[PDB]
């Protein structure tokens, strides 16, 4: 069954996917059944990265960096009770050199 | 609950603030709708800061603390309209709204009423009814008393007036029903509406054919 | 471009049901959480209910719960809300809404709970004497609400239309007024459309001079 | 007892611990080598705390203020900055406290970009 | 409950895996660890993948679902150990091992076991007593039978022999007592320890003088 | 250098009490949960108990709680084990060990749950016979385990091979350690083997020359 878990969460902004030179866009994620309810994905703009220039350069490439989270979930309509989960999510995302 | 002040007042061209505050909402995302009268509520801001497409850049919003703060800079007339906080509880499976906040920009110019009296159809006559219809328009302030007269006498029987209502164009609108027999109507050589605005008064007065 | 468009509102006993729906148009409705909210005339925004795009999850306001059932047939794009055992209070405008942040709404239909029945109203013209003013009376009719357009819609410049005054008879009326060149009286004609749907009373009234 | 707790609405909720677990690219910070190819290189630092869930936690750290070039220098004028993220955590709460799980966030870097002053 | 299989073997220079599942273990680190013979554990892999400081690079790990995998690439001679996987479960407070596997290395090479006879000392004898002591080392594969002969005929009483230990060099070492009156170890000729390892004998005997 | 030391180990009567010490060096002892591993002979590894680095959270296995207590003294660098209650199944060593990943052992030290008494060894000398010689010594007769054997206090180690002791049906342990040396040296070199057995304060040197 379940457990009774104490609530802690009141306790005692960046333009970073903008300034980056491999930007990304936040892509909203809505979910009335998930805590947190909206999660921003990021998606890398590019296949390449931005330059000193700030032109498009191919000999290096965009990749998102992911983690995994915990994440609460609504059980089936016993109701008012919830599921630990865990979900992978991207947050941003770095410029790297190909394997090479 | 989510409490929010019942109305402020700003100059034209200078910056509105509209505060929501609840319990956690620092914790939860806020957003704002604007309702003009007669009309459905409009988003205008959503998780806290964001902006939908159409929506001009004068608004923002925050969220610090247990207060949200809706802001419009630059306020123009067309701004006038209530607004409204909302938020959505997960652990309570709800959306929770703020009581709203009607927004009023100063400095709008005293307007005279516009006034139109219509005595009874020929029509409602050969119903053996009778109403005087008196329309007012475009007054600002909002506020105004209407009298009726019989020939010259004052008159409040089988009179009924409507509260004063806000226009699309920020003016206000009411009316006035006299409510009478058509005896009555026959009896008198004229019958008048007065209507009284920040201390002027408008008449006007019809007559049987 | 995104639309959301309601049905069904009306006059309705108390104790009785009455469903309404509304049809979403312009975006993959089965992607999208929708919900309920009304608002009682000269109040503030009330929320109902919300229904998730994932199936069996809904959600109701306490003073709803048991009365109201919120559905969605994702094949014909539209949202339901069925509404049992119908209370005085729950007279009020709905509407519905798209996502949790209500990012697009429908244009509202007024929910009317009483036990009187429907009256339809009275059209009289309201005939004319550079601008002339005309109109229509609307009279003694319930409830809410009365739509007037006139030639069809195809007149709307200086057309007004008052909000209903209320009488002690518990019957509402209202007048809509034109402002017209005066030349215009003797070089065209001048028809208003009354809509009074709860009692279906439609009239088509010509305004003439004199 | 975190007396925070009391300001908590709902104080508690129920939640099954059995976890579903949905990523199915375990270790996702360490299994790639991103931190050592990237422009804005960083290293993963571990922090272990028997009294939270996840018990371990990885955090990134750039290795530089500026961003590595094509030749392989510093450049300063960009930034290596690591990318915060706000992530739940449960904590066991002290013994003589009612419940045995709170539920609570942290700031994680979870990895480091490369920005430029002015877009 | 961590499960493990009890035994692995492998060839020269071949691929170890050794599995490690058990229930919910995927929503945590798992840990391996080596032991060798009177040794304490070593970590070889921590936090699923991660080798510390030390470790060769043959080490790796690996999770899937609910199943963490120790895999040793070209596996050598001294890889050969006792290993254990390990978790903390912060839900149980407690930290959980499994069953242990023992790796085995084929193909080493065999060893004839090197032979030591003791015979009892002039204190022990002294003391009423005799012991005979029949060393044996450095023998693979880890068995052997020792057999003891008065002159030439088998004796089974009193007779104490260990089970072959694994030393460091992945060879064995077993002992073998043999307790005697201080009459009868001088009433016969001699005594033989006899120890035979893979159908080959080697043979040790002592004499009272 | 980073080092763990377990003691206190030893024989105990069953319901008997003992407590383990383990002194940490070579590292922030307050910065590291610590723990409490056990392991019975020729069997596998057993998590006892385990002490967060913050105060007030201790961790047990369901067959320990409520007979063992864990404990720390961050200004003495060590790492307690409060045993009560003690049972038979308790025979083990026992092992100190850091963090939640268990990255550093102590050596161990061995707890016996017994109603057996200790038991000193007797100790012999395993004269040469007639290259290189054979000698040793034979330490007979003991309980319980451990015992230390060294030759020349320490200063022979070359050609030492003790080997494990024999587990007897009387229930007595008895083991031999041998030396190979050069005979040459047999009358010029003196032997002497160092045995020790600390449960029954038994410390024997045994001079071992030819007859
Ligand atoms: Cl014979």
């Amino acid at each position: 069954r379940t457990v009774m878990v104490n609530l802690n969460i009141h306790n005692r902004s960046s333009d970073y996917y903008n300034r980056s030179t491999s930007p990304w866009n936040l892509h909203r994620n809505e979910d009335p059944e998930r805590y947190p309810s909206v999660i921003w994905e990021a998606q890398c703009r590019h296949l390449g990265c931005i330059n000193a220039d700030g032109n498009v350069d191919y000999h290096m490439n965009s990749v998102p960096i992911q983690q995994e989270i915990l994440v609460l979930r609504r059980e089936p309509p016993c109701p008012n009770s919830f599921r630990l989960e865990k979900i992978l999510v991207s947050v941003g995302c770095t410029c790297v050199t190909p394997i090479v | 609950v989510l409490t929010q002040p019942p109305s402020v007042s700003v100059a034209p061209g200078q910056t509105a603030r509209i505060s929501c505050s609840g319990d956690n909402l620092g914790d939860k995302y806020a957003n704002w709708y604007q309702q003009k009268p007669g009309q459905a509520p409009v988003l205008v801001i959503y998780d806290d800061i964001d902006r939908p497409s159409g929506i001009p850049e004068r608004f923002s919003g925050s969220n610090s603390g247990n207060t949200a703060t809706l802001t419009i800079s630059g306020t123009q007339a067309e701004d006038e309209a209530d607004y409204y906080c909302g938020s959505y509880d997960f652990f309570l499976g709800m959306i929770v709204f703020g009581g709203g906040t009607k927004l009023t920009v100063l400095g709008q110019p005293k307007a005279a009423p516009s006034v139109t009296l219509f005595p009874p159809s020929s029509e409602e006559l050969q119903a053996n009814k009778a109403t005087l219809v008196c329309l007012i328009s475009d007054f600002y302030p909002g506020a105004v008393t209407v009298a009726w007269k019989a020939d010259s006498s004052p008159v409040k029987a089988g009179v009924e007036t409507t509260t004063p209502s806000k226009q699309s164009n920020n003016k206000y609108a009411a009316s006035s029903y006299l409510s009478l027999t058509p005896e009555q109507w026959k009896s008198h050589r004229s019958y008048s509406c007065q209507v009284t605005h920040e201390g002027s008064t408008v008449e006007k007065t019809v007559a049987p054919t | 471009q995104v639309q959301l468009l309601e049905s069904g509102g009306g006059l309705v006993q108390p104790g009785g049901s009455l469903r309404l729906s509304c049809a979403a148009s312009g975006f993959t409705f089965s992607s999208y959480a929708m919900s309920w909210v009304r608002q009682a005339p000269g109040k503030g925004l009330e929320w109902v209910s919300t229904i998730s795009l994932t199936s069996g999850f809904t959600y109701y306001a306490d003073s709803v719960k048991g009365r109201f059932t919120i559905s969605r047939d994702n094949s014909k794009n539209t949202l339901y809300l069925q509404m049992n055992s119908l209370r005085a209070e729950d007279t009020a405008v709905y509407y519905c809404a798209r996502q949790l942040t209500l990012d697009v709404w429908g244009q509202g239909t007024l929910v009317t709970v009483s036990s009187a029945s429907t009256k339809g109203p009275s059209v009289f013209p309201l005939a004319p004497s550079g601008t002339a003013a005309l109109g229509c009376l609307v009279k003694d009719y319930f409830p809410e609400p009365v739509t007037v357009s006139w030639n069809s819609g195809a007149l709307t410049s200086g057309v007004h239309t008052f909000p209903a005054v209320l009488q002690s008879s518990g019957l509402y009326s209202l007048s809509s007024v034109v402002t017209v060149p005066s030349s215009s009286l003797g070089t065209q004609t001048y028809i208003c459309n009354v809509n009074h749907k709860p009692s279906n009373t439609k009239v088509d009234k010509k305004v003439e001079p004199k």
